[PDB]
């Protein structure tokens, strides 16, 4: 048993994981069904700036990570953003470059 | 049959470091040829020789070899931020006999003391922080300085005591050897208590 | 007949323990939810006392 | 007076070494809510974490 | 043979938060000298450089990261000045040194 | 703003022949070289290993 | 049926002494002859010559 405290306390992942390894969840897969360019463009930010506005109710729009929420409030590729980006395109391409 | 009480036990002196950085240090980071730490217990006397190999551990060890198990060691890592360490001394002798002394002097060709107060000063770094009341050549002293520190006192010397009925004894153990014709009996607290044999 | 059912009820052992059942939790008695005669709960990260 | 309402149902109530609190009705739960005690019946009980 | 002895009482938490932020945040910025935030777990660390990523939620995501959210709560989710969540929390984990 | 902290939890370190411990969290593996001792939340002990 | 208290320790008559460098220690060696003691315990009377 000395053993078993040693691997456990060594490392209980390794030790689980000859039982068993991990919790599964479902596959996580799903779609932003519909977006084109056009849709929101000057409510987004197409002055390349942050002139511009979308009206939300807080919690609109959001992510949620580790039960965590989490950010929607900056570029990925490092320019000038906010949550209504420069534009449909850009901010939905940043967020895969997250 | 019988009534009893119990109002001593024979526990033992035990004393304590200060918080070193660790007995893995050198009884003083360094040393001459050597230095000379003495101890006592009951009247024994426990002398030691430093060297420039002798960790405080084996200065422990040394003490232990000097004393045959006269004077008897526990130590102590204690997992205190930053400074996880203490050093402490056990006692052979207990109850009343029990105390133990600290000094610091080299032996001679008369099998005499000659005092190294360097080695004296390496007691308050072990911080058995010798109680300065002895102005000794331990040889007829014997009792060398106590330590300064309660705190730094893991364990006092007492004596053991108790009742019989009418009649009150006191005893340099907790262990009563002879009460009748195969007798034997312990100390476990302090406390009134009767029986019988039957 | 006998064999087959020491397999089964070994094997059954076997499958308990491909569960890592044991949590990383710290471990105390009692954890009904509804109308027990008494509980007092505590849970899996407390500091040991 | 009181006593018409015979011996006057109240709350339940323990002790916690030197911590306490009152709840009776329908549940007694909100004691300091993440590690709570409930009551139904008379007990006494220690534990020790492992 | 030897004596120890154990007496000290644990105690439990009782709470409300201030409010986790929506997407805005931006408060300061840093200084020559590195600017560095940490939070901690009694001899363990979570942290961030501060270059220019001084927003409350890198402060308040790290606080999460630190707390662990080993604790029960009842929630609220309506909104301050872009902050949609406000709870009442309660212990779920004991000690001092846990403050 | 301990005051978001409305109530506060606490801990239990220990005590040892002459000794008291500061500590981080609750342990006494830290005797000395591997004795292993563990604190239960109110008591004293007198000590006899065999 | 009965209800007990007890308050009264019954006792003895215990004796212990001066301390003795010896218990070998001469009661007398040279008693300048004999003396004559009495003495009641017990209900019951005593006498001796030394």
């Amino acid at each position: 048993s000395s053993k078993f405290e040693q691997k456990v306390k060594e490392d209980p992942d390794s030790t689980e994981s000859f039982f068993s390894n991990i919790t599964k969840y479902e596959d996580i897969n799903h779609t932003g069904e519909v977006i084109k360019t056009g849709s929101l463009s000057k409510y987004l930010n197409s002055n390349g700036g942050n002139t511009n506005g979308l009206e939300f109710k807080p919690g609109d729009f959001t992510i949620v990570f580790n039960n965590q929420t989490y950010d929607l409030s900056k570029n990925s590729d490092g320019t000038n953003f906010k949550l209504t980006g420069k534009t449909e395109e850009e901010l939905l391409q940043n967020l895969a470059n997250h | 049959s019988m009534n009893i009480n119990v109002t001593q036990l024979a526990q033992k002196d035990v004393y304590q470091s200060k918080g070193l950085a660790n007995d893995g240090g050198f009884v003083n980071a360094q040393l001459n040829g050597t230095a000379d730490l003495t101890f006592f217990s009951n009247g024994k006397e426990y002398t030691v020789t430093v060297d420039k190999n002798t960790t405080y551990r084996d200065l422990a060890d040394k003490i232990n070899e000097a004393s045959g198990g006269e004077i008897v060691a526990k130590i102590v890592n204690t997992g205190e931020k930053g400074t996880p360490y203490r050093l402490t001394l056990t006692s052979k002798e207990t109850g009343e006999d029990s105390a133990i002394s600290f000094y610091a002097g080299k032996k001679d060709s008369n099998g005499k003391y000659q005092k190294d107060i360097n080695a004296e000063k390496i007691f308050d770094d072990l911080g058995w922080g010798l109680d300065v009341s002895a102005s000794i050549d331990p040889d007829k002293d014997k009792k060398g300085y106590g330590i300064k520190d309660a705190s730094l006192h893991i364990q006092t010397a007492q004596n053991a005591e108790f009742t019989l009925d009418g009649i009150k004894m006191f005893r340099s153990s907790n262990t009563v050897t002879d009460l009748g014709v195969g007798m034997t009996l312990t100390l476990n607290k302090t406390g009134e208590i009767n029986f019988d044999v039957q | 007949t006998e064999i087959k059912t020491k397999l089964l009820s070994f094997q059954t052992a076997v499958s308990s323990l491909a569960d890592a059942t044991v949590f990383a939790k710290r471990k105390v008695v009692g954890s009904i939810s509804d109308n027990p005669p008494a509980s007092l709960t505590v849970n899996s990260g407390v500091a040991l006392q």
